[PDB]
């Protein structure tokens, strides 16, 4: 309660590792929902 | 599809992973059942549009990560 | 942790912050896609 510190590297490193995971993932669902979207408009 | 409900699955997992890594919460209180229930029923629109604000959102916290700023 | 300075207090809690934004979207999301209907 003495107020936040600083991230570990290996800390910082492990939640850079997980936001690629992520972000790999949300472009593939981007892609396919865009497919969607504009096959229908088409 | 269930291939599409599975990726998105692996994505909460992820941010559960996210969480307890940034978190200083010391039965973790700070996450409340009644917020993500009242959230999974009134985030508005499509999933493509749900999808894209996440998609900005990861990036923003992409370069906090990787650039520190 | 080769390579790689400690993340700021600040940045930390700026990234806490939306990482719980993302979790109650993707909850969103994991309830759209399932209930979501082609008519």
């Amino acid at each position: 309660g003495f107020g936040t510190s600083p991230l570990t590297p290996s800390a910082r490193i492990s939640a850079l590792n997980i936001v690629g995971d992520l972000l790999r993932k949300v472009g593939a669902l981007e892609s396919k929902l865009a497919a969607c979207r504009n096959f229908a408009k088409d | 599809s269930p291939d599409l409900l599975s990726e998105v699955s692996e994505m909460k997992q992820d941010l559960i992973k996210m969480t307890a890594i940034l978190t200083t919460d010391v039965k973790a209180g700070s996450i409340k059942v009644k917020e993500l229930v009242k959230a999974a029923e009134e985030e508005p629109g499509e999933p493509f549009e749900i999808v894209e604000r996440v998609k900005e959102d990861l990036e923003k916290v992409n370069e906090i990560l990787r650039s520190g700023t």
